């Protein structure tokens, strides 16, 4: 099962994801749909702000030298150092032209955006790629809760015979066992 | 390769088959793709030569070997389309097989190959009793994938859509405001097939597609529709819209008649799911130059789904 997870920074809700999918032996890669990176400051109306060319590292060592000890006691130190161990930037789902069975996206806009690009591309092969939602708050307690919750999915999804034919009764039961909606639609290859 | 140069192209395909049968998994299709790159694109005056060779492990147990078989196809015949006299009856099987994974394959490669036959029929010198025969099965298999719409597997259902999207795209004619994908151009449709062809007869296509189309908004209406397969239908139309505007008419219609009877059994999310799809779909046919026509009923549809105005005008010309 190929798998993309999809945030809009691709920070963290899609690199905790990424992250847990990985370890457990998923083929999965990851993307913001994001027109920037945003990542907290030192109020929620300043966060700070980089273009998606811009490496883990180097945002790591910007933020080191700005306020060491608000950027270690906000866990976003030790969250672009876990990102850099994955890869060594964020991705924009945008510029991408990759194959996955099914895309996942941590918010409703995301999943929006994600629709919107691939509804635009010309379809070549008309192979059907499953997108579905789920919205996470971005922050570090829930992205580990969502990353989990897109972990249980996609193993579900492993064990079915026929995936196209079960993913939305499937859907609909974690709605039911988690209260949290599922959006579901496909685009083409 | 070592030695590659020293090598004819036929010894080293015998090699790769050979060493093909000795692996017993799914690795094997790397070598046979190898195989393939040299017999359809390096020598393909070797193709004919190894074609049963390679049509032979349409018998292997391996799903994914059955469907490298299915694109082997596809390759053979677009490069040389006569091929179909002795592959479409392999193809029709592989349409039937117990996995619907390598249904679904075939239902791909089928949208990709119909239109390469009726060309190949269209510009047909001659024509034999056995192409002929060849395009009675071609036109048969099209009948059956329509009939895969009354599958009940829904992915099934699905490709059986995306077929008979390509179906009424290629049997109607382009015109003056076809949006026609870069890839397509060179592409048959009803207007380049002569009115008086001894053989493939225009007003029978037309109908044809018109009856595929039909078809099409029928099930769309049909009130046990699923989430996916109604998303994938609006998709659809509005393809057929965009590269066939003589149907807009027809596609509004259908979006018109969605939105005012939404198929009750579709739940909470899946309701959301199409209602987006349905506003994604109206703003990318307003886009479209030939909308001009329809714009205060699509406009009407868009602010009943709550599109705010400055979204409208950001999709108007």
């Amino acid at each position: 099962l190929r798998v993309a997870v999809v945030s809009s920074s691709n920070q963290n809700r899609s690199m905790e994801a990424h992250n847990i999918l990985s370890k457990r032996g998923f083929s999965v890669r990851s993307f913001g749909t994001g027109t920037h990176v945003k990542l907290p400051g030192p109020a929620p109306d300043k966060p700070n702000v980089y273009d998606f060319k811009t490496t883990y590292d180097q945002m790591y060592n910007d933020l080191l030298r700005k306020d060491k000890e608000l950027y270690t006691q906000n866990g976003i130190l030790h969250m672009l150092d876990r990102n850099k161990r994955i890869k060594p930037r964020p991705e924009r789902f945008q510029n991408c032209k990759d194959l996955f069975d099914l895309i996942l996206t941590c918010e409703e806009r995301v999943y929006d955006q994600v629709v919107e690009d691939l509804n635009s591309r010309e379809q070549e092969t008309c192979q059907p790629v499953h997108v579905v939602n789920v919205d996470i708050q971005d922050n570090h307690e829930e992205a580990t809760l969502g990353a989990f919750l897109i972990c249980e999915l996609c193993q579900c999804i492993q064990h079915t015979e026929d995936m196209e034919n079960e993913i939305d009764e499937l859907l609909q039961e974690f709605e039911e066992k988690s209260g949290r909606t599922f959006l579901h639609t496909v685009c083409f290859y | 390769v070592p030695r590659g140069s020293h090598m004819t192209t036929s010894e080293r395909v015998v090699d790769l088959l050979n060493q093909a049968a000795l692996i017993t998994n799914d690795s094997k299709i790397t070598v046979l793709k190898q195989v393939q790159e040299l017999i359809i694109n390096k020598d393909p005056t070797l193709l004919d030569n190894f074609l049963d060779e390679i049509i032979a492990f349409q018998a292997d147990k391996s799903i994914e070997v059955r469907k490298f078989v299915i694109g082997f196809i596809e390759e053979a015949c677009k490069r040389d389309i006569e091929l179909l006299l002795k592959l479409i009856a392999n193809l029709n099987m592989l349409l039937r097989d117990e996995n619907v994974n390598v249904v679904k394959k075939a239902i791909l490669t089928m949208t990709q190959l119909y239109k390469v036959a009726l060309q190949w029929m269209v510009k047909s010198r001659v024509i034999s009793e056995l192409q002929e025969a060849c395009w009675d099965m071609v036109s048969a298999m099209a009948g059956d994938i329509i009939l895969l719409l009354d599958s009940d597997n829904d992915g099934i259902r699905t490709h059986a859509i995306k077929f008979v999207e390509g179906l009424i795209v290629t049997l109607s004619p382009r015109m003056a405001d076809s949006e026609i994908p870069r890839r397509q151009e060179h592409d048959i449709s009803l207007d380049r097939i002569p009115r008086d062809h001894p053989y493939i007869q225009y007003n029978v296509l037309w109908e044809e597609g018109k009856a595929a189309l039909e078809q099409l908004l029928k099930f769309m209406v049909h009130p046990a529709i699923s989430s996916i397969n109604l998303t994938t239908a609006l998709g659809s139309l509005a393809n057929i819209a965009r590269q066939r505007p003589m149907f807009m008419s027809e596609v509004i219609q259908a979006y018109e008649t969605l939105h005012a009877n939404l198929p009750p059994t579709l739940a909470k999310s899946q309701v959301s799911s199409v209602r987006k799809n349905l506003k994604l779909h109206l703003l990318s046919v307003l886009k479209h130059p030939a909308s001009l026509e329809f714009q205060a009923q699509i406009t009407t549809l868009l602010v009943d789904l709550g599109t705010p105005q400055a979204e409208i005008a950001r999709n108007m010309p």
